[PDB]
Order: C-alpha cells, then structure tokens, then sequence
C-alpha cells in the first residue's frame, strides 16, 4: 500500500510535469522571440555554450 | 545583345499584366477595378506606351470609343480561336497535304526500327505492318486537320516574332493574313487581337497566346495520338495504347470547355478544375461499393456546383464596374447555364466509356483548356484571413502531440542508435517510464497510453546532433530569384508604377546596400559577396541574428524572402532531412482508407502547434530556433505581392512598407506557415498526429504522405453483428475514423473540409496514379501534350530538344506500353524539327538546315543512297552518339538501364543498318556482297589518336570516349566561359576556385596518370573524393543558364558570345556524322574491317582504348543484352539459355496482373561490415565523405603509393590521420569492385521497359546459364549485367504480344559467349602522383568538407 | 495519518489534474487594432468560450469554436461526416440534367 | 514520514497558489536557466578533457 | 525503500514549481518585467564566461 499510493503520487505529478512544460514551450512563441525572452524561457543549449566558452578563452 | 523570347509557356498568364495593358489602352477598367487600373492609366509604361501608339491599334481604339467594336476577355477569344474552320483551295489544301507527308515520313522513317525489330525477334515501306497502316492514315480526319492548322498558324505567327525579335530589337509583329479575319499585335509586353467579322477586340500578354498556341498543340497531340493509336489498333488490338478514345467526341469536349470558358470568363477556370472530381467519380462508380462512391458522387456535384455558382458571384461582381459589364451572357443571369455544364460532364462520361482506361487517361482534359489569368491580390486576400484567425487549443490537446512526437524521437533512436536519446530531464519520468530509459527499449503503441503521451510531453534532450559548421554552397546557390530586402522592397515594381517619393528614396537606399542585397537573384546574390565566408550561416543560427530583423519580409509572386532568411530555412529543412527524417519512413478485419489533401494544412499551424514539436528538434541540434524559425520571424514582417504590374497603393511619404497600411495584396500579422518553407517539419508533426489518433481510436493508421496529399490507411479488427456486412462494416469504420480525424485536426487548429477529403476502401489515386487491383492504369498521353519543336532547351539547340522529344515520348511505351504508338509520335515530332522547323532556328536561321542537307549527302554517297529522302530517314535512325538524329537507342524500348552505351550506340547502328544491307540480326554477323556494314564498323574502329586531359575527362564521365569521337555537350563548351565570368566575382570562394580551376584539372590528371589499369569508375570516386568535384558542380550549374557571359551585367539579353558558341557547337554537333565517318576509303583502309568471329562488345572496348590510346580500361565495358542473346520460343536438344515463361492463363497479359513478384531490378548489394561507433557525431557530409574514402581504400589497395594516398588524402579532406581514420572506414567483404563498386556514374537498378506490375506475370528461370557460365568462368564475375538478361527477357515478353497479338508461352535467351568475357580484379600498378593529390585539395580547399575535429572524435569512440 | 496525511496530497492532485486538463490555450494573433501582437492566451475551459461568445478574442466562425471547445458536435461539423450527403438545390438540378 | 508528506503537501498548495496566478493574468525563473545551463556546460567540458 | 521514493517526487515537485515561474513572470509585465528578463540574461551570459575562465 504505502510504497504504491506514492507510485500514483508519481505517475501523476509526472503528468502535471507535461503539462506544465507543453506549456511553457508553447508559451514562449512570437511575441518573446520579440521580446529577447524565449532564451530565458527554453535555456540555453549547447552550440550557444560553446559560443560563450570560445568567448571565455 | 539579343533577346530570344519563350516558344511555350513557362511561366504564369498575369491577370495583372493583362489589367493594366488593356486598362491603359481603353482608358477604362479592363477586367478588374482595382489598382492595377488606375496607375497603368495614369503613368503608363512604356511598353504598353508602344504598342498603344502603334497605327493599326489607333485605329482599333478609335473604333472602339465610336463604338463600332466590342471589347472582350481573352477567353472568349480563345473559343473564337479554337473553333477556327476557315477554309480555301489554298489553307485547307496546303495544310492536307503537309500532314499527309508528315505522316507518310514519320511512317517511313519508323520503318527501319520496326524492321529491325521484327528482324531481331524473328516475326519505302518494307514491313507488311506500316504497309498497312499507311493505306489506313492516308487521310487525316477534318478533326486533326482543324488543330494541325490552327497549331500551324498559331505557331508559325510565333515563329515570325521570335525570329524577327532576335534580328531586331523591340519588334512588333502586326499579322493580318495568317489567320483569315484575326488580326494580331503580337509583341513580347502584350497580344492585341482584332476580330473584324465579329467587331470584337481583346487585350492580352504574350503568355497568353504561348498558351494558346500551348493548347491548339495540346490538341493536336491529343487527337495525333488518338488517331494513330486507333488505326494501330485497327490492325492489332494490343498494338496501339489502352484507351480507345473517338475524336468526334474529344473535339465536341474541347468546343464545351471553350464554351463554358466562354460564359465564365477568367472564373470558368474554377468550374474546369473540377473536373478532376468528376472524372475520380466515374473512377469510384466503377471501383468502389455503394455508400464509398454515392458519398463521393454526392459531394463531387456539390463540388462542381458551388464552384459554378462561385464562378457566377465572382464574375457578376468583378464584371460590374469595369469596361466588360455588359459581355455577361444572359445565359449566366438566367441559369441556363446549368445546361451546357450538364452537357460537358455528359461529354465527359461519354468519352469515358464506363472504362478505366479511357477515365484514367482522360486526365489530360484538366490541361488541355489552358491557364487561368490568376489574380495576385486576391489570392493573397484569401490566404490573409485563413493565417491571421485566432485558435484554441486545449492544453492537453498540445501536450499529447507533443508527446507523441517525442514518442516517435525515442522509438527511432532506440532503433537505429540502439539507446534513448539523452535525457536532460530523467527525473520527469515515473517509475514505469524511467525504467524504459535504462533498458533502452520503448513500448509499442498498443501498451501506450494517452497519460503516457502527456507524461513524454515533459521530457527534453541533450543535443544528439550537430549543425554542419561550413556552408554547402550545393544546397544554397540556384537559378531562381531572390526577393530584395525589406527597404528595397520597392525595386520589385516598375518605377513608372510608384510615386516620386518612393523613385527618389530607392535612389538613396541602394547607396546604403552591398551589391549582394541589390541583387534580385540568388546565384547573383551570392557571386557578388564579397565579405562572404563559410562559416557565415553558421554563426545566423547560432547567434540567432534572423529574429527581429529589420530586412525581412514575405514576397508573393510562389512565396521569397531576403537570401539571409532563405539561408535559413533551407538549412533548417536540410537538417530535418539528413537527421530527423529517418525516424519517420511514412514521409472480422474492417479495413478503410482516408484521404486527405494538405495543400491549406500549412496555413492552419501556428507557433504553438508546430514549435512543440519543432522546439524538440532544437534541443536534438543543440540550437535555439533553428526549427522554429518561421513562426517567430514570420508575424513581424509585410507580406506583400511584389509581382511586377501589381503595386500597392503607398500614402504620400510612406517609405516603409512595414507602415504602409494594409490593403488588397499588402497585409501584416502573417501567423501560420508559408508554404514550402518547413513543409518537411509540417509532414513530421501531421505523422505524429496520426500515431495519436491511432492511439485515441483503437486502429492501425498505416500512413503515405507526399506532397500535398495524406493517403491514411486505417484498419481494425472487429468482429461483426449478424446482418452486418464486410462492406458495411468498412463503411462504418471509415465514417467514424472520419469524425475522429475531424475531431482531432480541430484540436489544434486545423478544420478539414468535406470538399478536400474523402473516403475509400482501398486506395484509390494514391500517387495522381490510378492503380485498380495491382493492375496500373496511366496517364500517359498527358505526359506528352507539349511534345513539340524546341522543348526543354536552352538557345533552342537542336539536339537537346531532340533529347527531349525522345525521351518524353516513350511515356507512350514506358507507361501507354505502346512500343509503335510511341516510335511513330516520336518520328512525327522529329521529323518535323529535323526536315521542316530547322531552316527557321531563331538564332541560326538556315545554318543548322544546311548543315543537315551536307550531313545526308555525305550519307548518301557514304552509303550509297538512292535519294536525300532516303538518306534523311537513315539519319534519324542512327545513334545521336555518332552524332545521329536518334535520341532513343533501339535497346531502351526493352530495358531501361544499360552500363555501356556504346556497346548499345554500335549494336543500334548494325542493327538499322541491316535494314540497307539487309543482315539477318538473328544469323551471325557473316560476309555480305555489300560492305556497308564492314565500311561503317571500319570508320568506327578506325580513326586518328588525338588522347588529351584523358584522366580528368574519364573522371567526370566514366564514358567518355576522346578523341572527338563523341559530341560535345554545353557543359564542356560553357566550362572555359563559366570560369573565366567566376574569375571575375567579387565573392572570393568562387573567384580563387575559378582561377584555380584549369590549372586544377591540369594536376587533378596526373594523379591517378601512372595506374597502368585504367579503372573510369574508381577515378570517378577518386574525383568525388575530392573538392573539385564540389567545385564544378557549381560551374556544372551556372553552364546550364543561357547568356552565362551576362550572369553579372544584369540583363536577360543573351551576349552574341554566347549565340555564336552555342551556333558552333550546334553545327558541329550535327556536322559530326561526317567526320565520324569519312568517305576517303575510310581512312586509307582499302582492306575494310571483317566481321566473321567479330564481337561487338570486343570492337567496343577496342574503340574506347584506342579513343585514349590507353593500353587498357577495365570496368565500363559490357555486352548489349539485345546484340548478345539470340530469341527463341521453343526449347530445342541445346537444353540453354534464359527461360521466360508466362504464367497466366490468359494469351493477352497487357494490363493484367499475375501471381509472381514484380521485378524491379536491384544491383546485388555491396558486402561491407560497419565498424562500431557514434554515427550521429558526424555530420552527413562527414559521413559519406568517409565512405568515400573507405572505397578508395577497398578499389586502390593494391597500389605501390598506398600508405601515402589514404595518408595524404584523408588527411587532406577527413583532417584525421588514417589510422585514427581506417578505424571509421568500412571494411569490405566484397572482392570485385569492378562488380560491385556503387558510384555516381553506375546505375544502381536494371528495371525493363515495362510497368512494374506486368513483371508480376511472367517467371524467369536463369539456372541453364548459370551451368554455362559456370564450366566456362567458374565462379569468376564476368562481364555481362545479371539483371539486364532478365529485364532484357520480360520487355521481350510484352513486345512480342504487342506486334502478334499473342504473348509467347516461353522465349528462351541463348547468349552469344563470343561477346562474354572474364571480369576479375586488376592489380593496379604504379604510383599516385601525391604531390598533384595535394595541389588539388589545396587550390580547392574552399570546397573541402567540414574537418573531423578533436572534440569530435573522442566522442565517436 | 499517514493514510490521511497521504489522502489530503492525492486531493490537491486531482484538482491540479483538473485544473489543467481544462486550460485553453488561445494561439497568439494580431491586437483588436491590429497594430501588433498579443501573447498566446491561457485561460479555464468555460473562462474561454465566453470570451469567443463576447467577441473579446477576434475570432470567425466562432459557434464552430464553442461547440468544438465543448466535448459537442456541431451542425456543420456533423454535415461534413453524415453517412449521407445532401445535394444542395442547384446541384439536384445538375444531378437530373444527367440523368 | 510524516514530515515528508507534510512538505509535499505545503509545495502542492503553493502549486495551486501559482497555478491560479496563472489562469488569471524572475530570480527563481533566473536560476533554473543558470543551473542547466552549468549542467550542459560542465557536460561541454567533459568532452573537452577527453581531448 | 520510501524515501527512494519521497525524494523523486521532492526533485519532481521542483520541476513543476520552476516550470510555473516561467511562465507566471513572461506572462507579468511587460517591458518592465521582460526587460528585466533580458538585462539578467546579458548577466547570465557574462556571469557565466567569468566561472568558467577561472576554472
Ligand atoms: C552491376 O554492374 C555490373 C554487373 C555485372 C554482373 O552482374 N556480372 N555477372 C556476373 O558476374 C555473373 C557471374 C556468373 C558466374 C559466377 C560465372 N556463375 C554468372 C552470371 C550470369 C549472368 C547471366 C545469367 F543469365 C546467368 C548467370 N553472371 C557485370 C558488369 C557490371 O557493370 C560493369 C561493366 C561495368
């Protein structure tokens, strides 16, 4: 029981997860990319990094 | 410089063009009150200034205000055109009898082939066949006659402008005579045409009357092919094509369309295009049952009508205010209309004939009427409201797509890369999923669930892919245009057509731009960058400098945007191919299929529903929005129509088109999708679509999309209730499948459209492809409507127009499965271009013809001819390797596909010559009386040495033969141009190549020089292994263009440079059967060349060496399949031979199907192992540029230099050190290379001259050669294609039955083994020249691949 | 209490389920002026097929938008999946003109 | 136990507080960048020892 | 074990906690809480080159 009520708790704060994220994804569209904040709202990802270490060296 | 102008339609009739000429010239609206009416009147240009001035138009006009003629719309005209019976004893006697001697030459001319033919299957006019169908073709029908003339008038109007507009500039052709009460102001900015009889006028462009001399040739094509395929099958039933059309039905169809173009103006259009729908339902009322085709029926006359009361409402509200107000018939006004409609379809279904054949061909109708004057402004005003509607979705409508894309992204990486891409998220998952990510292993789509696909929504990747960091100027340089940037935007329209204070503020904003955004082309765009660099597109989507750029907009004219955008998109579509496209190959039982059409599907996305998905590929590539570039640029720019006569109207000092208020043809807040641009990205995440609904619905979508049509297949396993059936229970499925579909479109943002979607059973036009119970039903005669003069070329040059006439027109055999039907066309259109359309070349007026009538002298005295007529039909038959006038050798018409053509070009020239000397093709080649045969193999075989640059010539075409043996193409005559223009751009990376380059293929011949074998195909790869081969693709490209001297000078004029190369290669071209075959004893050979115990494959080989002087060339040489196996239809005590059986029951099997497997003919794979390591860490040009290598390391092993070369040369390209690189390179098991090698210049299938489904009848047994070929080679490979045999066999198998009427029960192949020899690997001596290796990857290194790097190969492992 | 303690937390998180299974999402588009773009807008279910029904949210066809954001069937949307399709008055015209 | 339960739910009571902030209408949102960013980074520099 | 457990849900529940930051602090404003979306990204990226040079 105890140990299999927490797989549920599991199961759905996973889907609240989803959710919560097709959100944000779908969230930061024309208007932030107008705005200097999709960047800030998706983060950073490699070949920007790249740039800043090539810029750090 | 001189300006050749189009002799067919390439391009769109402009509505807007068309306005504003006839708007200017009757000082009134023409067709449309809009824009384009009111500038062209006010400040007109100066080509409608000319021709309105001209005195036969004054006089038209004057006569128009007085009101003596009525002024109308170009498609009345065309009716008045089409149905032009105007008759003498001078038009209608002089137009019989030229058709006559067409058809009796085209006959005549067929003969030799169809002779030779019957000759080798062993079955003026000396074939009994063509005897007979000349007595039947005597007469032409007054049907053909009236297109034939109307084309020949039409055309020959067109002609005398061409001509005379390249003699002189500015000409206007004003023709009166040609055709009887017409009178034509015909010029390249607009056609005035005047009927007197009638007192009509109308105004129209230059692409209206290409058009309508488009479709009087159409026509005439139609009805040429219908009446020589129905005399064909008057005397053989499987002679001539499938359909069975009557002309006097197809003309009466012809003169309805006009009449209903005639009502409808411009809008009848809309009603034509509906006949597509009518004719698919006459398709599904035989195919499908009851509720699938009345369904259809239903919504197809709901179709059709709408589309006419459409047309009525359009027309009555366009018409209303101009100058065409009163030319509405009352036959609009009062719905009578609703008649003649009725009467055209009823046409339809009558030419139908309630067969599938005749319904599937009658495709040709839909472009047999001609081309609507499409409007630019409203088009676009259409597209405004579809892209700017607000849509909703539910959160968890995004989030199930989302994780059903992200679904289809794990399932395709654990099956290819064998792992889950890397999560930078695992602590999203729960205990049932996160347990999936440590196994590696996926569930399927039965144990999914829609929780899980909200759950996967969550998840987000590390990058798994890499950008390629240098551009590829293969996929980013064309031929097409370029839309300015945005504050040059106003450079798209014509200076008279915009106020003065846009003239004098585009004066000043050139100043402030490099020569590369001034400049209007892509190719253009780029040559003149001179601050370009590789790693310039690299840095745009890494810096994300394409978002909130002040240059951007939206042109519609077809939609373009600066290159610095289209840099963009083309990257981003590139990198969903190379990468992303493998994990989608889709790019009782109730079983059911859906089909829909995606064309508006782009204009429905918006950023939330297609960057959910494409915000995944972004992470994949370790980017931000490449993927997603188009929904966050797009919104804050113009679009805007820039066609050329369409301005919009801009306010009194607006500068700024992003402040130009918004207008017809002028509109802002684009959201959702530009078609083309992310079409790829759109297929994924409709795909992905349909994995959730599968999923929602409990069924088993199997999908195809290509292009704009989605072919959904749809089953699931039911089990039905009594009374129920199978026909129902498909039925029902489909219709709750449908509303599933529905339903879930609708979700996000998409809502179908009963019109454009429908439902079958099974797959019907999956492909624009009527398929019906495996059997395939074409549409040939569509293909081959404007087979003409002068098609597909460039400067009209003779030989590639005859290259295309050949080659479209054995759609009429490939697809029609007629061999004759297609050989008689095919000789119709080439005779004409040969004997009658030569002398009036526009650029060489009479040249090429004179050079045409010395050719045949010289074959007449060659061979000893009775007559130049006779002489001609011999020049048409021969090779157009020899320089012939042959574009089809005889060997295509049974196998698609050969190794070596000129083994087929010789076997080809024995064979039509034995029409002459009569040689039995069956016999063995033997002495004759007469030698002309032995004088033409002598001519051949021998001929002066003169080897030069034989290395670099056998590396970019493998066949090349050398010593000018062989014509010349325009890309070897342009090349010296082309650099010698690229020398001079601005744009370093071309400017060094091209300066470079003939020193280049100086030293890029003597590296592989000193190989004592002489392998083209192992030079070929060599080539490709290096960055000359990227080097002159692009020279390749800019050779193709006309006018290449011009390419920078900003002109469409072509320089007199370029006519006078391209008039020199023409002529030589055709003057080179002279040379090829001299008459002085051939050359001092009084002994002539002696054919017993000759093989022509040996001859072959023999003229291939001597033509370099090279002591050997290995690989390409092969036998001809035709020339190599003797025909036989029974077996005898020889007990040998390739066995062709036919397993149906029935003696015809043309569009039937049988129980074997459809033979396409695939080459036996190439053996290798590939080595364990990270794929995904190498770009896809990284990734073949190894196996590149890899192959040069299996071919060249053997060399004395080899260290040294994969050294070298993997250094040099890879940047690796072939140590660190052999590790990569798969390792081949295959010992012949020469059998085995797969490269460019190879073919990689054998296919027949068959549709694939008649394969599936007959059963091919290869085992008593294999016995053969096995105690005489053993288990060497020899040199005879395996798949050609069999190819070689099943076309015989058709061909057969099409000249008897009868398919043989059995043909055996007995193969001549003089012409089979061994084939094994050579031991290649000497040395690579590795310091010319080096000189070639280091004059060319701007084109050298992206580098291997360090932190790149650590992580390959 | 740790089978109540534990209740309490599976409440709150169905109501957390419940409250995002009915969001509206409302694609951005161009102001009411149209000088400009709003942001996507995230809204409850019945919060969203009020602001369609007021005409706050520019939208066309907007009954089709309300029956579809309400788990309902339309006229239009079941007129286009009928099992069967009705000719309209001029296309029973047409049809007996061939017949 | 008891204390966990207690916490998961005090965090999924402040869930509803910011999820009805949500349906109605930058240092936390400016440190979940920073800190992926640097997990990314710190994996960047993985494959740059390995060099 | 439970506490296997009782702390995936604790880092599962941050997760849904900064995924509803983001969108509550682009959704406030604007131009004075997107601006300070973009100056403390200009921070992000020149906070970042100054770890990483020292390391
Ligand atoms: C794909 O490019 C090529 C392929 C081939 C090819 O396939 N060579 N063929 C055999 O090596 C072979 C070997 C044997 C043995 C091993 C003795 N039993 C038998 C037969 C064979 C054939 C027909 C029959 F009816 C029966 C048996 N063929 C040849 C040349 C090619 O292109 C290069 C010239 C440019």
């Amino acid at each position: 029981n105890i140990t299999a009520r927490l797989d549920r708790i599991d199961e759905k704060l996973s889907e609240i997860l989803g959710m919560l994220h097709t959100l944000v994804v779908a969230s930061a569209g024309p208007t932030s990319a107008r705005d200097g904040i999709r960047d800030a709202m998706i983060g950073l990802r490699e070949e920007m990094i790249e740039k800043i270490r090539t810029e750090a060296l | 410089n001189v300006y050749l102008t189009d002799s067919y339609l390439k391009g769109v009739i402009s509505f807007s063009e068309c306005n504003a000429l006839g708007s200017y010239i009757f000082n009134g609206p023409y067709l449309k009150n809009d824009y384009t009416n009111l500038i062209s009147r006010q400040n007109p240009l100066i080509e409608h200034m000319n021709l309105k001035k001209l005195n036969i138009t004054q006089s038209l006009i004057s006569k128009y205000h007085k009101g003596e003629i009525k002024l109308e719309e170009p498609t009345y005209f065309q009716s008045l055109l089409m149905t032009y019976k105007s008759m003498t004893s001078s038009e209608q006697i002089a137009t019989t009898n030229l058709l006559k001697k067409i058809i009796r030459r085209a006959i005549e001319i067929s003969d030799v082939k169809v002779y030779a033919i019957l000759n080798k299957l062993g079955l003026t006019i000396k074939t009994t066949l063509l005897k007979k169908l000349m007595c039947s073709m005597q007469h032409p029908p007054s049907w053909l006659i009236h297109w034939f003339n109307l084309y020949t008038k039409l055309n020959n109007i067109l002609t005398q402008y061409r001509s005379n507009e390249v003699k002189n500039h500015g000409f206007t052709l004003i023709d009166n005579q040609t055709l009887s009460g017409f009178q034509f102001i015909l010029n390249q900015y607009g056609c005035i045409v005047y009927h007197k009889e009638l007192k009509r006028i109308t105004v129209t462009t230059y692409n209206q009357f290409l058009t309508w001399k488009d479709i009087s040739l159409s026509r005439l094509n139609v009805c040429l092919i219908t009446w020589i395929s129905n005399c064909l099958n008057t005397l053989n039933k499987s002679l001539g094509l499938r359909c069975g059309f009557n002309n006097v039905i197809l003309t009466q169809l012809f003169l309805y369309g006009d009449c209903i173009l005639k009502l409808f103006h411009n809008e009848g259009f809309y009603i034509i295009k509906e006949v597509e729908g009518f004719i698919m339902s006459l398709i599904l009322n035989i195919t499908e049952e009851d509720q699938f085709r009345k369904r259809f029926y239903n919504s197809m006359l709901n179709n059709i009508t709408d589309a006419a009361n459409k047309a009525q409402k359009n027309l009555l509200s366009r018409v209303c205010h101009t100058l065409l107000d009163k030319t509405v018939s009352d036959n609009i006004i009062n719905g009578r209309w609703i008649i003649l409609l009725s009467k055209f379809l009823k046409l339809i279904k009558l030419a139908g004939d309630n067969n599938l054949n005749n319904l599937s061909e009658l495709y040709f109708l839909f472009r047999i009427f001609g081309h609507p004057m499409v409007d630019e402004r409203q088009a676009m005003d259409a597209v405004k409201i579809n892209c700017n509607e607000t849509k909703f979705y539910l959160l968890s409508s995004l989030s199930m797509l989302r994780g059903a894309f992200i679904y289809r992204i794990i399932k395709g990486f654990v099956n290819n890369y064998n792992r889950w891409p890397t999560l930078r998220n695992a602590i999203v998952l729960p205990l049932r999923w996160l347990t999936y990510y440590k196994l590696n292993t996926y569930p399927s789509l039965l144990e999914l669930t829609e929780r899980d696909l909200i759950v996967l929504s969550g998840l987000r990747f590390y990058r798994e892919f890499r950008l390629p960091k240098k551009v590829d100027l293969e996929m980013i340089i064309n031929d097409k245009a370029i839309s300015p940037p945005k504050n040059l935007i106003w450079t798209s329209f014509p200076r008279n057509y915009m106020p003065s204070h846009i003239q004098n503020y585009i004066e000043h904003e050139k100043l402030k731009f490099s020569e590369s955004d001034k400049s209007r082309r892509v190719l253009e765009y780029y040559l003149r960058d001179n601050k370009f660099n590789e790693c310039d597109l690299y840095n745009c989507v890494v810096n994300q400098s394409y978002l909130n750029n002040p240059n951007h907009v939206v042109s519609l004219t077809f939609a373009m945007q600066p290159g610095m955008f289209r840099q963009v998109q083309i990257l981003a579509e590139k990198m969903i191919a190379e990468n992303i496209l493998q994990f989608f190959p889709e790019s009782y039982i109730s079983k059911c299929s859906i089909i829909t059409d995606l064309s508006k599907f782009n204009q429905a996305f918006r950023y939330e529903t297609s960057c959910i998905c494409s915000d995944v590929l972004d992470e994949l590539h370790g980017v931000q929005s490449l993927f997603s570039w188009l929904h966050l640029t797009i919104p804050h720019v113009t679009i805007i129509c820039t066609y050329r006569h369409a301005p919009p109207y801009i306010g009194d000092h607006i500068v700024d088109l992003n402040n130009v208020d918004e207008q017809s043809g002028l509109y802002r807040y684009h959201m959702g999708g530009i078609e083309g641009w992310c079409q790829k990205l759109w297929t994924i995440e409709a795909i992905s679509l349909l994995d959730l609904i599968s999923l929602k619905g409990k069924f088993s979508i199997t999908a195809l999309i290509n292009g704009d049509n989605q072919s959904i297949d749809i089953s699931k396993p039911i089990r039905l209730m009594e009374g129920q059936t199978h026909a129902q229970a498909d039925y029902l499925l489909a219709l709750n499948s449908l509303k599933l579909l529905y339903k879930e479109y609708a979700g996000i943002g998409h809502k179908l459209k009963g019109t454009e979607t429908y439902i079958s059973r099974d797959m019907q036009f999956m492909s624009k492809t009527i398929q019906h119970n495996g059997v395939y039903y074409p549409a040939s005669i569509k293909k081959v409507l404007r087979v003409g003069p002068w098609i597909n070329t460039i400067l009209d040059d003779f030989k590639v127009s005859l290259e295309s006439i050949g080659s479209l027109t054995q759609e009429l055999e490939y697809r029609g499965e007629s061999l004759l039907c297609s050989l008689i066309f095919r000789n119709v259109w080439l005779y004409n271009q040969i004997a009658l359309q030569l002398k009036n070349h526009a650029l060489c007026n009479n040249k090429l013809y004179l050079d045409i009538l010395k050719v045949l002298k010289h074959l007449k005295t060659f061979f000893n001819l009775d007559n130049i007529d006779t002489a001609l039909t011999l020049y048409m038959n021969l090779p157009m390797l020899f320089g012939g006038g042959d574009p089809n050798l005889l060997y295509r018409s049974f196998y698609r596909r050969t190794p070596d053509f000129l083994t087929e070009a010789i076997v080809h020239s024995v064979f039509i010559l034995s029409y002459y000397t009569n040689h039995d093709l069956k016999d063995k080649l033997q002495d004759l009386s007469d030698d002309r045969l032995n004088k033409f193999l002598t001519c051949i075989i021998t001929f002066d040495k003169n080897p030069n640059a034989e290395f670099v010539t056998l590396m970019r075409d493998p066949q090349a033969l050398g010593s000018e043996r062989q014509a010349k193409i325009t890309s070897e005559i342009n090349r010296l141009a082309v650099t010698e223009v690229l020398s001079t751009a601005p744009n370093k990376i071309f400017s060094k190549s091209a300066q470079h380059y003939t020193t280049t293929e100086i030293d890029l011949n003597d590296i592989m020089q000193n190989i004592e074998p002489t392998y083209p195909h192992g030079l070929r790869v060599v080539y490709e292994s290096l960055p000359f081969y990227k080097a002159e693709k692009i020279v390749n490209l800019i050779s193709g263009t006309k006018s290449i001297t011009n390419i920078l000078e900003k002109t469409s004029a072509i320089d007199l440079t370029d006519i006078d190369r391209a008039t020199e290669m023409m002529r030589k071209n055709i003057t080179l059967l002279i040379r090829i075959l001299p008459l002085d004893c051939n050359r001092d050979k009084r002994e002539i060349l002696s054919m017993e115990n000759l093989s022509i494959t040996e001859l072959s080989k023999y003229v291939r060496e001597r033509s370099w002087s090279l002591s050997n060339i290995v690989g390409v040489t092969s036998p001809s399949i035709m020339y190599t196996m003797d025909i036989k239809y029974t077996t005898s005590t020889i007990s040998s031979g390739i066995i062709i059986e036919k397993y149906n029951v029935n003696s015809l099997t043309r569009g039937e199907r049988g129980p074997t497997k459809p033979w396409v003919g695939s080459s036996t794979q190439e053996k290798k192992t590939m080595p364990v390591y990270n794929r995904q860490v190498l770009t896809k040009k990284q990734r073949d540029q190894i196996d590149l290598l890899a192959k040069l390391d299996w071919v060249y092993a053997s060399i004395d230099n080899k260290d040294e070369f994969m050294e070298e040369l993997s250094i040099g390209t890879l940047g690796l050190t072939y140590e660190k690189a052999k590790k990569l390179f798969p390792q081949y098991l295959s010992v012949n290379y020469l059998h085995r090698l797969t490269v460019s210049s190879r073919p990689c299938e054998f296919p027949a001259s068959i549709p694939a489904y008649r394969t599936t009848n007959y059963h091919f047994d290869t085992s008593p050669i294999n016995r053969i070929l096995t105690e005489k080679y053993g288990d060497e490979d020899i040199d005879i294609v395996f798949q050609n045999c069999i190819s070689f066999g099943l076309s015989l198998m058709s061909v057969v039955e099409q000249f008897t009427n009868v398919c043989p029960n059995r043909i055996i192949l007995i193969p001549k083994l003089n012409e089979i020899h061994l084939m094994k690997p050579p031991i290649f001596t000497g040395d690579v020249d590795i310091h010319k290796l080096k000189q070639v990857i280091q004059k060319q290194h701007m084109f050298l691949p992206d580098k291997i790097s360090l932190t790149q190969y650590v992580e390959l492992f």
